[PDB]
RNA sequence: GACGGGGUUGAUGGGGGGGCGGUGUAACCCCCGAGGGUUUCCCGAGGGGAGAGCCGGCCCCUCCCAAUCGCCCGAGCGUGC
RNA sequence: ACGUCGUCUCUUCCCAUCCUGGCGGUGCAGCAGCCGCCAAGGGUGGGGCUGCCCGCCCAUUAAAGGGGAACGUGAGAUGGGUUCAGACCGUCGCGAGACAGGUCGGUCUCUACCUGUCGGGGGCGCUGGCCGCCUGAGGGGAAGGUGCCCUCAGUACGAGAGGAACGGGGCGCCGCGGCCUCUAGUGUACCGGUUGUCCGGCAGGGCACUGCCGGGCAGCCACGCCGUGGGGGAUAACCGCUGAA
RNA sequence: CUUAAGGUAGCCAAAUGCCUUGCCGGGUAAGUUCCGGCGUGCAUGAAUGGAUCAACGAGGUCCCCACUGUCCCGGCCCGGG
RNA sequence: GUGAAGCGGGGCGAAAGCCCCGUGGAGGCCCGAAGGGGUUCUGAUGUGCAAAUCGUUCCCAUGACCUGGGGCUAGGGGCAAA
């Protein structure tokens, strides 16, 4: 069996939504992706509500800018940075300078071999494979 | 039916959304609690304001266990309640209704009670207690009539609020009666009723908002692509089918707020004796200062910033009780 | 219950106040208020040039 | 409309003093100022020091002013089963 | 003279049940699947294409059921299509013209009288008047619904590949009810900067419909925070005990 | 042979193709529209004008960047009702 | 604002010529007030300010341009960039 992340996912104000364009924070080849789905027990919405995701959530993305052989391909990614301020369960308010995702396999293993920039602690706690490559954790 | 499924807009469990009949909450349900000693099953206090506190999480299974977390808290200004009368209840054999059989008053009620009550110059308490004792063997419930002491609060008004609070804690009706009679003419402080760290239910009339439209009152959507719609956008499209006609479940504008609501399982974080340690140096905005005892509740409470709020023992407590030890409030935002 | 300093005006930030801002380069900045956050980030102001920071 | 609080045995609104807060450092005065001229005692955008200044549909304290004078509603009696 | 398609908005009802609850069969080892029965409390969503409806498709999902209400709802909206007058094409017609073939354009009227519904008031009655505290006939409720992770356990099962469950622990999403401490929005209270002009200059100010720009208390508010449960009774489909005819 | 001839150059699922969301490419995560090709073309074609887009367009349409309260999802404020 | 014909200078060059800069002031030319028109919001109004209006956004704006006064054409007739 594989290393387990934390069982919990506290409420986070979502930062990205369907058809958001988000930069990629790894060296997997993709540079810019379009968000086309949210995965998990928190993806369900209500009439007219557009599904959204926050740091630590897994999303479905399409590579828009990047290497020619990845263009128009559908992948899974984890949100690691978010401009939308969010409140941690201990009461701390956090915001990043930019949005960012990391391309992973459906089981949560990153495709690239390095992650650029700081990574939200929500992402590293839920996905231990991301924690392994995150140089800076906030 | 609907073209696309979605839940209805707003609850019909609070129908009709009328103004509360009284500004003082009227509690319908009082729990049966086994404390080992007789005690009042509730308390009344004035909502003063809100702060936030650094509290150490004491839930051993919680992911935040042992950490310092920031929690929004509500401050209640809680001067002692004055016990004015004892009332006994029985069950009417015709229908099983609970019916008052008599009550005994203090001989010399405080002058402020005369602002609300038509009282004699003196109550002959001993005769009333004697008459009350005749109904002891058919008694099923005993309650005290308490008056607030708003002069001791930050509001500073003089007219008190009067309400009944039952006596519980032990299953024996006789000891509850004896305890209630011993309270006649005495005051009850919050520490006599509750212990820090326990859960309580809170009942109050919520903040008033006047006449409000259907968008705010029920959460109906503003008509999408708002500028397109002649005759406005803050509305429902239709107000019903052809049959049945306007039903009572159709969202309509009307009074919003000033309703009585009950919230459950609010933790008492601290019961202080002197409110100067919790009052901000600026005072509580739109309230004033707290000089006597206070209650620090975790979370929010219904009502405006001077509303009288009733706390009672919980009627839907969770399976696992909170830790026995008092919670550790490291710091409150009204302090340096 | 650990007190930080505003990254712009230098004041103490009591618990439960302000925001923690993470720069693109990974530097963590704390601001006591929206006034200090927009001054430091959005509008690029110089704290030494602001009298209310100098005389604080 | 209503509801709630106060009404001199009174802190109900205002005023005055204090607290807390917003903005950003007024006036006056002193120093620096690219350079030019009645040559270095004048002009000059601006920078610095001390002082902030203005303001509060919030909190406290204090009877200084006003919660006055007044106008109304109100059961009371019979009869039968 | 009953406003002609669809969609929007909003409410309710049906069950011939897609998921959620219960049970059974299986050509049910496990993981899955298939089939039947009870059950309508709750859920049934987001997009691409087309005027659509329907349908096909994309990524999710517990699942993304179907119907009725004057083909619910235009004195509520919208007006893309259809279905007026202008025009083009193809075809038909000697012709003027025609086509439910395609195409571009093409006024959506009304101060609400009654009733209904939602909220807000005045009175009379309640067996003389009044004050305060209570009771609870009945009425309303979805006030809650539903997922995921860890453990169980790489265990049962299985030749292997694969691979559960009960119980225990943690947390969301959707809905409902509150609240304003934090953060976010606003904030024509307030403070400051600054453009043009006018008041002789400085200072102070008018106007540029806050002149514009920045900050912002209170209040309001959500993008923020808090609460939102188990149980008992009789039952349904049925499964059993004892038990004769 | 039939009322003479028998659709040439071209052009096309056309504002002209019913079948039909025609078939194959482009563009989208997904394109009944659009673009590029294909053509025994229900029923295209030469002053009945064919082909043809430089310039021009309050003509009809598709795509891309920017942009945003159109929307997610609603909130607060201003003037008049 | 653009900058036609025409007219200067300079540069390259064997000739022709080509290039740069200027001058010049053409056009049912362009942006845009007045003026003229009447596209959108399918905005307001829709017992109206009005038996056709108002706001906004627009089109033309040296010309087949807009406009005053005078004159001609009359009903099976006129007049029609239809
Ligand atoms: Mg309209
Ligand atoms: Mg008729
Ligand atoms: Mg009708
Ligand atoms: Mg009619
Ligand atoms: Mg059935
Ligand atoms: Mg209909
Ligand atoms: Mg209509
Ligand atoms: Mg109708
Ligand atoms: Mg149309
Ligand atoms: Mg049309
Ligand atoms: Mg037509
Ligand atoms: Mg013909
Ligand atoms: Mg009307
Ligand atoms: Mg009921
Ligand atoms: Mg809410
Ligand atoms: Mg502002
Ligand atoms: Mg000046
Ligand atoms: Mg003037
Ligand atoms: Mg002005
Ligand atoms: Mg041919
Ligand atoms: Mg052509
Ligand atoms: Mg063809
Ligand atoms: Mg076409
Ligand atoms: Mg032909
Ligand atoms: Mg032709
Ligand atoms: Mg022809
Ligand atoms: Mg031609
Ligand atoms: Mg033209
Ligand atoms: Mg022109
Ligand atoms: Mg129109
Ligand atoms: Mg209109
Ligand atoms: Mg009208
Ligand atoms: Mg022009
Ligand atoms: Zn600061």
């Amino acid at each position: 069996k594989r290393t387990v992340g934390v069982p919990y996912r506290f409420h986070v104000t979502p930062g990205i939504f369907m058809n958001s364009l988000v930069p990629v924070a790894d060296n997997s080849g993709a540079k810019l992706v379009r968000v086309i789905g949210v995965v998990g027990h928190y993806s369900k919405s209500v009439h007219r509500r557009i599904p959204g995701a926050g740091v630590g959530d897994m999303v479905v993305v399409v590579v828009r800018e990047g290497k020619p052989e990845l263009r128009k391909q559908i992948f899974r990614a984890i949100v690691v940075r978010q401009r939308r301020p969010y409140r941690r369960p201990d009461g701390t308010w956090v915001a990043f300078e930019d949005n960012a995702v990391v391309i992973v396999t459906p089981e949560g293993d990153p495709k690239g071999s390095e992650i650029h920039g700081p990574v939200a602690m929500e992402a590293t706690l839920r996905w231990p494979t991301i924690a392994n490559l995150a140089s800076i954790v906030v | 039916g609907l073209k696309i499924n979605r839940p209805r807009r707003g609850s019909m469990g609070v129908y009709p959304r009328k103004r509360a009949a009284d500004i003082v909450p009227r509690v319908r349900t009082w729990p049966e609690v086994n404390l080992g000693k007789p005690t009042l099953l509730g308390f009344a206090a004035y909502k003063a304001g809100m702060l936030h506190a650094v509290v150490v999480d004491d839930r051993p299974t919680s992911p935040l266990y042992g950490k310092e977390v920031v929690k929004a808290v509500t401050v209640l200004d809680a001067p002692p309640l004055y016990v004015a009368a004892v009332r006994l209840y029985t069950l009417d054999p015709t229908n099983g209704y609970k019916v008052a059989v008599g009550e005994a008053w203090v001989s010399e009620p405080p002058a402020d009670l005369r602002r609300v009550l038509t009282l004699p110059e003196k109550f002959d308490t001993e005769k009333q207690l004697k008459a009350l004792e005749e109904y002891r063997d058919v008694a099923v419930d005993v309650r005290v009539l308490v008056a607030t002491q708003p002069r001791l609060s930050g509001i500073g008004k003089k007219t008190p609020e009067v309400l009944e609070i039952p006596v519980g804690g032990v299953p024996s009706i006789d000891e509850r009666i004896n305890f209630a009679i011993s309270l006649l003419g005495k005051t009850v402080s919050p520490k006599d009723v509750f212990t820090p760290g326990q859960l309580v239910d809170v009942i109050a009339v919520t903040k008033g908002k006047g006449y409000q439209g259907v968008v705010k009152r029920f959460g109906v959507t503003i008509l999408p692509r708002w500028h397109k719609h002649r005759k406005g956008h803050r509305r429902t499209g239709t107000i019903g089918p052809q049959a049945p006609a306007l039903m009572f479940t159709q969202p309509r504008p009307g009074q919003m707020g000033f309703h009585q609501r009950t919230e459950y399982n609010k933790r008492i974080l601290k019961i202080g004796d002197n409110g100067a340690e919790i009052t901000p140096k600026s005072g509580f905005p739109h309230y004033g200062v707290i000089k006597g005892p206070y209650i620090l509740l975790q979370g929010s409470v219904p009502g405006a910033r001077k509303r009288l709020v009733v706390l009672r023992y919980p009627v839907r407590p969770p399976k696992k009780a909170p830790p026995a030890a008092e919670p550790q409030v490291v710091w409150v935002s009204s302090q340096s | 219950m650990k007190i930080h300093k505003c990254s712009f005006c230098g004041a103490d930030i009591p618990p439960g106040y302000g925001i923690m801002y993470v720069r693109s380069d990974g530097t963590v900045q704390r601001f006591c208020s929206r006034k200090c956050f927009v001054s430091a980030v959005k509008y690029g102001r110089n704290p030494r040039k602001l009298a209310w920071v100098r005389k604080k």
